[PDB]
């Protein structure tokens, strides 16, 4: 007979990204009007610039 | 004109404000190496003629 649904483009809630990010603030709906997070070379092993 | 000056120098400050900070904890950590054999130190004297 005819065919009425068959499926279609279906959409998905949610998108994972599935690999690692760095810390970041909101970008998109939200957008931040704050700094960005201040990366901080901190915890330093061999003692350099000291 | 003068008025979108001083309302753009007052967004300035609002926007000079601090969100946060983010670092690395390595401190203290340090790497592992693998010893892969037994060290036993033996040796076996024994006469000639066994006795």
């Amino acid at each position: 007979g005819e065919i009425i649904y068959d499926g279609g483009l279906s959409s998905k809630l949610a998108d994972v990204v599935d690999k690692t990010t760095e810390p970041h603030n909101a970008d998109g709906a939200v957008k931040d009007g704050r700094i960005a997070p201040v990366k901080l070379d901190l915890e330093k092993q061999k003692l350099d610039k000291l | 004109e003068d008025m979108a000056k001083i309302y753009g120098a007052v967004a300035a400050v609002s926007k000079n404000v601090n969100s946060s900070v983010t670092y690395e904890v390595k401190r203290g950590t340090h790497e592992l190496i693998k010893v892969p054999t037994i060290p036993h130190n033996l040796v076996l004297i024994q006469s000639d003629n066994g006795k």
